RNA sequence: AGCGAGA
């Protein structure tokens, strides 16, 4: 569903479009958190044009 | 800089005659301060006020600027250096040698060798002393060609082709003496470099110590390289000729001379044939076509493994056993150029085919065998594209026949959107972005036009389809229409271009095309330039993270999802698997419904394991990785997982970081963009 | 009808437009700015023709802003005038031999008045030997052969500019006021709604502020400015009440540290702007000022200094664009239209011709020379002084020598060939003193701009790191005598398409409405369709307003420069392999024979009569007599004259300059008709290639991505090959020991190497040659040298001479050989003009005849380049029915993704060429021949034809012709309709399965030769303040292993071997000996020493007082 | 990355990577001392990499015949 | 010379004390070499007297010219008689009058 | 030091 005005929220969920900056996801979520935000973000981008990385 | 030292002393001397005289506060404050100016110069010029500045009227060199920059001691001279044993020479393509062997012309190879062949040939006497086979070797004498050969062989020789992008930007081969003045390249090994054959140019070094050798033709022997690093997918695959020919002799094409036909009552069924050998000698009458299906009897080939256990079952010992297999011809000839134990593979080639072959070849088989059936599958791509039949010509290019209809009715929505822009119904914006949609409608209507229109035998839609090189979209640029075109500032032109290559672009179209082509050559420069800033910093990084420990036993670990569970309910393969939890060490052991273990703590989760974890019914599983690694050095071997490149676990002293920050950086510029980024200056961000 | 010139191959061409203009003279670009700086006669014709008001030289010019000077008193002046020139000192081939610079001698008479008693004296004072330009429009300095590159750089004037503002969302306005060498003041408006100076780059202003310092009253801002908001705000804001203020607070902030007083201020801002001294537009500068804010539109340009009229008015179009005008009228001055200018608009860059760039030389070494004069004036005595004594001209020829020689927009001519020196030539390069820089130039300078349609080539550019800031002028381009790009067009007016052909520079164009050349006429001069294509204002390729379209396209192909308007069947190639095409269709080597394109363009011909490499006939008359080496011609009236030919001589790239008559002893020969061709000429056209029968094959992957194949008839009837000459230099100078000596006086020397050499040391004339072999007998004095007792002994074993003049003699070098064609003794002992301290210079030429082989690089015209893989015997070659070889062999897989299909279409053509053809129109003319030209139904065999780049061979007609193809010799069409035929197998010899696209492809031979190439290195020089051997093939170059080869190795966990490879094979000075010996010997390899970088680092850091040390543990 | 590199406990490498002035600056006040540990600063003063064939249980093998090789002889 | 003995690398600020032990003499003249014979001055920019021998083996002078003599100090030039290359090696400083401040540190 | 060029 479309994140609205009145709804409940997550602890993680992204509030609007576009990236979010890795300390604040750090200082939020502990080291586990922001690694695996980190090697999503870049294997994204990298998959994106379709080059095959191992992670 | 000797000029800056010079300065110094003078203004020093005049100072201490100054004091010595003894002279009014101002000239001597004065002279103390020059002093001071020319000890800053001497240390740095130029970092407080203008540089001091010497004849041409240039800043001097000064002591400091030896050390800093591109052209700095430390990235100049220090870690990069020109070395003594090395050559350059142009590539030629050479087909006829092995994968472990590369042409080296007769002067370079006496020149580089030009030692060790005096001392055979004073060893052999054709020379009295060093002197005298010194002037032997000067004149080349006719004598000294024969010790050449006896001595190069035998002693690897390492080639690279800069820039080295990856680790498999240099390899060492075996040298082969060839006539002319070119390095003779085995094709397989041309993606390792990315080295085309229009004119560059591959540096030769040679390798003399024992421990040199031994390290060049062991680690880096070009036939043990095959697995790419980054990815494992096979780097030594036939490609562009090779694929086409074998896509092109195990097709298969219904209604060929020679196909079966099991019709009785007047005639047996006159397609079924003894033994391959006989169905090669009625290929070479004009009897059988080699793409007709047929039914021989195989006594050589190991069957799929349905008919396997079918006819045999449980031991089927092939090599003297017999069965019928029911394929083309052209197929049969492929399937003997694989190992022995590989199954009949009875399917198309298309490059992606073979790639999954050349994988469980080499994940199975050793690596010399997929050496040498690697070689054996580029020989018969080889001659069979030859054969192929595979050949461009205008009358080949079909332009699709509807195309004016599309056109008309596709510029209709065009003259009404203008209308509307006419009376102020939108503004520029909008019908520029109406123009866009309708456009590149028209666009992929005339692509699917062009693609239902053409036969399947076309030469361009053949060499397309098998995989071999290209995309369609080239293909409907080709015949068809190009379209949307770049504007300089990036924006698309809403003219757009109509017209195909084929039917020849008219004179504004043209000047619209060639935006696009200056922006994507200049873009390519700034985009190298970065990408390799961020390899030189991703190494340094990791420029110390290599393998200490074979296990550290450290229970954390990382979760990884595997299939997703269905709404419907069912374990789809989740698409981006094969880069996320292969060639990876589990953590703690796999349950099944709280049942047994499907497979236990420490396993390397090789395709069969992930197979059977999604066949149970298990989706999340918990894998040792190097950010959870209890040691404190490095890391560990079981953490890191499998060795992308040589297929088993690492080894206990091999540089990962290296490797990992060399493969991220390797698909720069190939690694393109379509405000939050999303190209290489995204990734930089990231890290 | 070409015409063109009187000697004429017929070539028959498939172009359906008429041109109504004829290509023009390509070489002018130089030539008539070179003449415009002279003041020639002929320039002052052309100017007359054009603007008869004021013709002035550069020289004219330059003197006449100069003169004239006063002292800082006035009592006494100087003035120059009257420049002229002598004849040359030398003809231009003299000039080139000795080295010696074709210039002749200038004068200028000088003028010296004195004021207190009334005087004039004058005199010409010899400025200094001017360069002139050779006719074929290049320099020759220091004997090599030079060309001033034109330059683009923006033309100086007032840039509006907006700038959304991130911070706030606001359309911000800005104006730069670019002069030559001024101020720069910027009238910026930031987010605040205040408009405020930043004057010379200096932390800002309120425009108001300035204002009142030249003298205005607030009443009086309020009534020019006052109509605008931010102009009150301003106002208010100021706080700043008294014109002596407001000049108070400039003065202090233009030049702090001074004393601030109210008599320097006013002079201060008077100096920086309205004096001609520090702040002049120039010509162009000013008129643009005047046309983009429309004060003098009707007057004549002078006195390029500013007006406080033109600042006002730059303010007062500020404020009407923020606010959102369309049009601004000043008092006195037309409306224009308010908007933001652009950067990269051709109507903003400008060519710095080479008339340009001499005159403003010419203008720095000037300003040197009158502050030298001025200098000199206040110690100069009353009445004792002339002109002549008081004009030192050293710096003025200074100036000129050290442009001409290390100028960037000096540059070494490029002959390659004929094509490739064409093409330096209408170069324009955007980089240079003034201009951008590789690394400083953004992105957006490097791309097309839809204004150089018509003035700059988007296809010809190189592909390296200088993609856009170099470029070819377009064909029909010419240069305004302000220094824009003007480019043709046809004028119609009422759909009357007339012939009156009007130049029309960027902003003209960009005002009107163009149309394009391939756009049907009626044959009435009005357009048979309404639909017309049309080019408008902002760049935008739109649907057309039908009828009433101002302007069209002078013809096709003129957005294209003569590199790329060679390539036939352009409009079916990507702008990439177009690209590449065009900058490989200058590197092919001049071949021995050379054969003319069957395939070509009208260009094949143009191009090779203005390359200038070939003699041309200056009157008419009839051949007297010919010979190999001249041709004396008989004119129609009693004088004859005598064209010497230049046999052999070298090319500044080590090219021939062959010339060889065409003209038998009987001929008549019309003026402007080709007598005598050249290295890549047949019979008037440009040939660079060979025309050879193609397959599209994939062969048995020895043409391997877009590796080629050759047939060995190809060596054997030897149609690729290359002679190349290489000059060896030697001197013998003079030394504190001695003298070198250049004679067969050598130590040690065997009877055998001593034998070619002639008793002058110089080996004989015409002599075969190897590498190492002496070029030259030279020996140097040994001085005083301290022996080795060992050597001594030797000596006594030998009992002979233990001599001492050290032997260093000219030998060939490594990897050469070849006949020696020439050599030149140029001594001081004969007088000649010998730099100071040689002796006696010698060279020989070596020549060699290079043929073809592996690793050589071919390519066609279309972008399909290739090294070849491999020259397969004639006999194991496909070959056709009829038993005809084919000679190359292309890989199928390069052209569909590369999408230059242009090939094929030529190669289709070039086989209809070749084979001939005869459409049969019996009955009728077939439709898809019905628009084709009259004498293209028939070609006989081997019939040359031309496709014009966007007016060619349409597809249709290919196939139609390709269906009639007259057989060969016997009843046999060897080429289907689709254009393939059925192949025989060299090899095996059963036919090859399927029909095999052949036809014939004009391809070359490319100037990147493997023998050029090749290279290799054991042990050599080492560099001087560093080990790690010398670099380059030129010396002996020891290949780089640079980082990313080291991370590479690392990678590999390869370690012993990036040990020995840094170490023993690169830097260590201890350890190379020692494995030079285990090698010899044949023992282990010593164990790896500390590299000799690391110690020059420590010291290097120890020598900046940080104190370094290596702990032992 | 860039501050991670330069955070290292090697001031030799460091001033091979970037600014070089000032990190030299910086590791002279501190008095540092560099053991020379990584991979750019083997290279860089020409002694073995530890990494590949370079470590120290590799790098230093015995390596000898056998007994009954011994025998053979 | 040096030997594998590296285990520890150290950098630190050079005190006067350090840079005059460093030096083999005091450079305090600006002359480089006479511009007639081309051989180094006396206390200039390349003395042989402070960084060695220009050709290996023999003083200035030439009072001592072989191996024999190596180690030794030649009384009239002073020049230590010994391998060229040493060069490369030894340092000089120049004693300022006054103090000055290193840019670095500023 | 400066030019031009190949990949
Ligand atoms: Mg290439
Ligand atoms: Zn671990
Ligand atoms: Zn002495």
């Amino acid at each position: 569903r479309v994140l609205s005005d009145g709804d409940h929220v997550e602890v993680g969920q992204q509030l609007m479009e576009g990236s979010a900056d890795p300390h604040e996801v750090l200082r939020v979520q502990g080291p586990r958190e922001v690694q695996i935000h980190l090697v999503r973000e870049v294997q994204e981008v990298y998959r994106a044009q379709g080059v095959s990385i191992h992670d | 800089l000797n000029d800056l030292y010079r300065r110094v002393i003078n203004r020093n001397n005049r100072l201490k005659r100054l004091i010595d005289l003894g002279a009014p506060e101002i000239i001597v404050n004065n002279e103390k301060r020059m002093l001071q100016e020319s000890v800053d110069a001497l240390f740095d010029n130029g970092r407080r006020g203008r540089p001091v500045t010497g004849p041409g009227n240039r800043p001097l060199k000064s002591l400091s600027d030896l050390l800093k920059g591109k052209q700095g001691r430390f990235r100049q001279n220090l870690l990069g250096k020109r070395v003594d044993y090395s050559g350059r020479s142009v590539i030629v393509v050479g087909p006829q040698l092995k994968l472990h062997q590369c042409g080296l012309p007769k002067l370079m190879a006496l020149e580089l060798f030009k030692p060790f062949v005096m001392k055979r040939l004073v060893d052999l006497n054709h020379a009295q002393n060093i002197k005298s086979a010194k002037r032997m070797v000067e004149r080349q004498r006719p004598q000294v060609w024969d010790v050449l050969e006896e001595v190069i062989a035998e002693h690897p020789v390492l080639l690279n082709r800069a820039p080295t992008l990856h680790r498999l930007g240099i390899q060492a081969f075996e040298p082969m003496l060839v006539e002319g003045k070119a390095i003779q390249l085995h094709p397989l090994v041309c993606e390792a470099f990315n080295a085309d054959f229009d004119g560059d140019q591959m540096a030769v070094h040679l390798p003399l110590s024992a421990e040199a050798q031994a390290e060049a033709r062991i680690l880096m022997l070009s036939s043990n390289n095959i697995l790419s690093p980054a990815s494992g997918r096979p780097l030594a695959m036939p490609r562009l000729d090779m694929v086409t020919g074998l896509y092109y002799l195990t097709t298969e094409v219904p209604g060929d001379t020679g196909e079966y036909q099991p019709a009785s009552g007047d005639h047996p069924e006159t397609g079924v044939y003894s033994s391959p050998a006989e169905a090669i000698m009625a290929a070479d009458r004009g009897v059988l076509s080699v793409r007709a299906k047929i039914k021989v009897r195989l006594t050589q080939l190991r069957p799929p493994v349905e008919i396997e256990a079918e006819l045999f079952g449980h031991s089927g010992w092939q090599p003297g056993d017999a069965w019928m297999a029911e394929t083309t011809l052209g197929r049969v000839m492929f399937n003997e150029l694989l190992p022995l134990g590989y199954p009949f593979v009875n399917k198309q080639m298309h490059k992606k085919v073979q790639a999954a072959i050349i994988n469980d070849l080499a994940e199975r088989y050793p690596m010399i065998v997929v050496a040498q059936t690697v070689d054996k599958l580029k020989d018969a791509g080889f001659y069979w594209a030859t054969r192929s039949g595979v050949t461009v010509s205008m009358a080949d290019v079909l332009v699709p026949p509807r195309k004016k209809e599309i056109l008309d009715h596709y510029e209709e929505r065009a003259d009404k959107v203008e209308k509307q822009f006419q009376r102020g119904a939108l503004n520029h914006d909008e019908r520029n972005e109406a123009l866009v949609e309708i456009w590149k409608e028209a666009t992929d209507e005339v692509g699917q036009a062009l693609r239902e229109h053409y036969p399947d035998d076309n030469p361009i839609i053949t060499i397309v389809d098998s995989g071999a090189t290209g995309n369609f979209t080239q293909t409907r640029t080709l015949a068809g229409m190009k379209g949307l075109v770049t504007n300089p500032k990036g924006e698309f032109i809403p003219r757009p271009v109509k017209s195909s290559f084929r039917e020849g672009l008219t004179v504004l179209e043209y000047f619209i095309n060639t935006h696009g082509a200056r922006k994507g050559l200049a873009d390519t420069a700034l985009r190298t330039a970065d990408s390799g800033y961020l390899t030189r910093r991703l190494v340094d990084v990791s420029q110390d993270v290599i393998v200490r420990e074979h296990d550290c036993q450290t229970e954390r670990g990382i979760v990884v999802e595997l299939a997703e569970r269905a709404p419907d309910g069912t374990l789809i393969r989740d698409p981006y698997i094969e880069t996320s939890a292969y060639a990876r060490t589990l953590g703690t052991d796999a349950v099944d419904e709280a049942g047994n273990v499907i497979v236990e703590r420490g396993q390397d989760l090789g395709d069969p394991e992930i197979d059977a974890l999604l066949a149970a019914g298990i989706t999340q599983v918990k894998v040792r990785s190097v950010l959870t690694c209890a040691t404190s050095t490095g890391v560990c071997a079981t953490c890191y997982g499998r060795s992308m490149a040589t297929g088993k676990l690492v080894d206990i002293g091999e540089a990962v970081g290296i490797v990992a920050a060399q493969s991220i950086g390797e698909p720069g510029t190939q690694l393109t963009m379509r405000d939050i980024t999303g190209g290489l200056p995204r990734v930089q961000e990231l890290f | 009808s070409n015409n063109s010139v009187p000697g004429a191959p017929n070539r028959v061409s498939f172009a359906k437009l008429r041109e109504p203009l004829e290509v023009p003279g390509l070489l002018d670009v130089q030539t008539d700015s070179f003449e415009w700086l002279i003041g020639s006669p002929r320039w002052r014709e052309s100017a007359a023709e054009r603007g008869d008001v004021n013709p002035v030289g550069g020289l004219e010019e330059v003197l006449y802003e100069l003169s004239p000077i006063e002292d800082f008193s006035g009592s006494m002046s100087l003035s120059f005038s009257d420049p002229r020139f002598d004849d040359v000192k030398a003809p231009v081939d003299e000039c080139k031999d000795k080295d010696m610079t074709y210039a002749a001698p200038l004068f200028v008479t000088a003028e010296f008045i004195n004021n207190n008693t009334g005087e004039i004296k004058s005199q010409t004072v010899f400025m200094g030997d001017f360069p002139m330009m050779t006719e074929k429009g290049t320099f020759i300095i220091n004997g090599t052969e030079r060309v001033v590159v034109s330059q683009l750089v923006r033309s100086p004037g007032v840039y509006f500019d907006e700038t959304i503002d991130k911070s706030t969302d606001k359309t911000l306005h800005s104006v730069k006021v670019i002069p030559s060498r001024g101020a720069w003041l910027e009238f910026d408006v930031d987010k605040r709604d205040t408009v405020g100076v930043r004057i010379d780059r200096k932390r800002r202003q309120p425009v108001t502020v300035l204002l009142k310092a030249l003298g205005w009253t607030s009443e009086q801002i309020v009534e020019r400015f006052g109509f605008s908001e931010i102009m009150r705000s301003t106002l208010e804001k100021d706080n700043t009440v008294g014109t002596d203020e407001a000049l108070l607070d400039i003065y202090r902030k233009l030049r702090p540290g001074e004393p601030p007083t109210k008599e320097s201020a006013q002079t201060l801002l008077e100096n920086l702007f309205f004096k001609e001294k520090r702040y002049d537009l120039a010509r162009v500068g000013r008129y643009k000022v005047n046309k983009k804010l429309g004060l003098h539109v009707g007057e004549p340009i002078t006195s390029s200094t500013l007006t406080e009229e033109d600042v006002v008015a730059t303010i007062e179009y500020l404020v009407r664009l923020h606010e959102g005008q369309t049009t601004m009228t000043v008092p006195g001055g037309v409306e224009v239209p308010v908007e933001t200018d652009d950067i990269d608009h051709f109507g903003n860059r400008r060519l710095r011709t080479v008339g340009e760039l001499i005159q403003n030389q010419i203008r720095v070494g000037m300003s040197r020379m009158e502050r030298v004069v001025r200098e000199r004036m206040t110690t100069q005595d009353v009445e004792a002084i002339t002109p002549q004594t008081l004009i030192n001209i050293r710096p003025v020829v200074a100036a000129i020598k050290e442009f001409f020689g290390t100028s960037q927009l000096s540059q070494f001519m490029d002959q390659n060939n004929p094509l490739s020196g064409l093409t330096h030539k209408r170069r324009l390069s955007a980089l240079g003193p003034g201009g951008l820089s590789r690394e400083r130039a953004g992105l957006e300078v490097r791309d097309v701009h839809p204004s150089h349609y018509g003035r700059m080539c988007p296809i010809e550019t190189p592909e390296g790191p200088n993609i856009g800031l170099i470029g070819s002028l377009s064909v029909y381009a010419r240069v305004n005598p302000f220094g824009f790009i003007e480019t043709p067009y046809r004028k119609v007016v009422d759909g009357v398409v007339s012939d009156e052909i009007v130049y029309l520079t960027a902003d003209e164009e960009d005002r009107h409405v163009v149309a394009q050349a391939n756009s049907p006429i009626d044959a009435d001069g009005r357009f048979v369709e309404p639909r017309v294509l049309v080019r408008r204002k902002a760049g935008e390729v739109e649907y057309v307003p039908s009828s009433e379209v101002d302007y069209m396209d002078v013809s096709p192909r003129q957005m294209v420069s003569v590199a790329t308007a060679m390539i036939p069947f352009l409009e079916h190639d990507d702008a990439n392999r177009a690209l590449m095409g065009a900058n490989m269709q200058r590197q092919a080597v001049p071949l021995v024979r050379s054969e003319a394109p069957l395939v070509g363009t009208g260009m094949e011909l143009r191009a090779a009569i203005d390359a200038g490499d070939v003699v041309v006939a200056e009157e008419s008359g009839v051949i007297e007599e010919v010979s190999a080496d001249y041709i004396t011609v008989m004119h129609d009236n009693g004088t004859r004259r005598t064209y010497r030919m230049r046999k052999f001589a070298r090319s500044n790239h080590g090219t021939c300059a062959n010339q060889c008559p065409i003209v038998d002893a009987g001929d008549r020969v019309e003026a402007g008709q080709v007598i005598a061709d050249g290295p890549c000429t047949d019979d008037g056209e440009m040939a660079l290639g060979k025309n050879l029968l193609v397959a599209i094959m994939p062969w048995e992957g020895h043409n391997y991505e877009d590796a080629i194949i050759l047939s060995n008839r190809l060596v054997e009837e030897d149609v690729l090959t290359s002679i190349h000459i290489e000059e060896h230099e030697i001197d013998a100078r003079d030394t504190k020991l001695g003298a070198e000596e250049i004679t067969r006086d050598i130590p040690n020397i065997s009877d055998e190497v001593l034998a070619d050499l002639d008793e002058r040391g110089i080996v004989r004339i015409g002599a075969e040659v190897r590498d190492g072999d002496i070029l030259v007998g030279k020996v140097t004095p040994k001085g005083e040298t301290e022996l080795t007792p060992e050597e001594r002994l030797l000596r006594a074993i030998f009992g002979e001479k233990a001599r001492e003049v050290r032997d260093t003699s000219l030998k060939v070098p490594h990897g050469e050989s070849g006949k020696v064609i020439g050599i030149r003794v140029f001594s001081r002992e004969d007088e000649d003009e010998l730099p100071a301290g040689v002796n006696e210079l010698v060279r020989v030429y070596v020549a060699q005849k290079r043929k073809i082989s592996d690793g050589d690089k071919l390519a066609g015209r279309h972008g399909n380049k290739g090294v070849i893989g491999k020259i397969l015997p004639v006999e194991d070659m496909p070959f056709l029915a009829d038993g005809t070889p084919v000679d190359i062999i292309l890989n199928t897989h390069g052209v569909p993704r590369r999408m230059n299909i242009g090939q094929i279409l030529e190669t289709h053509l070039g086989w209809c060429a070749h084979s001939g053809w005869k459409v049969d129109a019996a009955k009728g003319v077939p439709d898809w021949a019905a628009r084709l030209p009259d004498e293209l139904l028939e070609a006989q065999p081997n019939a040359i034809v031309s496709t014009p780049v966007f007016d060619g061979a349409q597809e249709a007609e290919l196939q139609g012709l390709l269906s009639c193809t007259l057989p060969n010799r016997d009843g046999d069409v060897l080429v289907d309709a689709d254009g393939k035929a059925m192949l025989f197998d060299g090899r095996s010899g059963e036919p090859f399965p399927y029909p095999v696209t052949v036809g014939y492809m004009y391809i070359m031979k490319l100037h990147h030769l493997v023998d050029d190439k090749i290279h290799a290195r054991s042990t050599g020089p080492y560099s001087m303040i560093t080990q790690q051997p010398l670099g380059g093939k030129a010396q002996f170059g020891g290949q780089r292993f640079g980082e990313m080869e080291c991370w590479a190795m690392q990678a590999y966990g390869a370690a012993y071997t990036l040990q020995e490879l840094l170490t023993i094979k690169s830097d260590d000075t201890v350890g190379r000996v020692k494995v030079y010996e285990a090698i010899v010997k044949g023992e282990n390899i010593p164990e790896p020493g500390i590299p000799e970088s690391f110690k020059v680092l420590l010291k290097e850091l120890q020598s900046l007082c940080l104190n370094v040390e290596v702990l032992s543990s | 990355i860039t501050k991670a590199s330069l955070a290292t406990d090697s001031w030799l490498s460091a001033a091979s990577f970037q600014e070089t002035t000032r990190v030299l600056t910086d590791a002279a006040i501190n008095c540092r001392s560099d053991k020379l540990n990584g991979l750019k600063e083997n290279v860089i003063i020409g002694k073995l990499i530890p990494a590949g064939t370079g470590i120290n249980r590799y790098r230093n093998i015995a390596v000898q015949p056998t007994e009954e090789a011994r025998a053979a002889a | 010379l040096d030997v594998n003995f590296f285990d520890e690398l150290r950098i630190g600020l050079a005190t006067a004390e350090d840079i005059r032990q460093w030096s083999y003499g005091e450079v305090k003249k600006p002359e480089t070499i006479n511009y007639r014979t081309l051989k180094p001055e006396k206390d200039g920019l390349f003395c042989e007297k402070i960084f060695g021998p220009t050709r290996d083996w023999e003083c200035y002078c030439g009072k001592y010219k072989r191996v024999r003599f190596k180690g030794i100090i030649c009384e009239r030039c002073g020049v230590e008689v010994t391998r060229a290359k040493v060069r490369r090696e030894r340092m000089g400083h120049i004693e300022l009058a006054a103090p000055v401040t290193h840019i670095w540190y500023f």
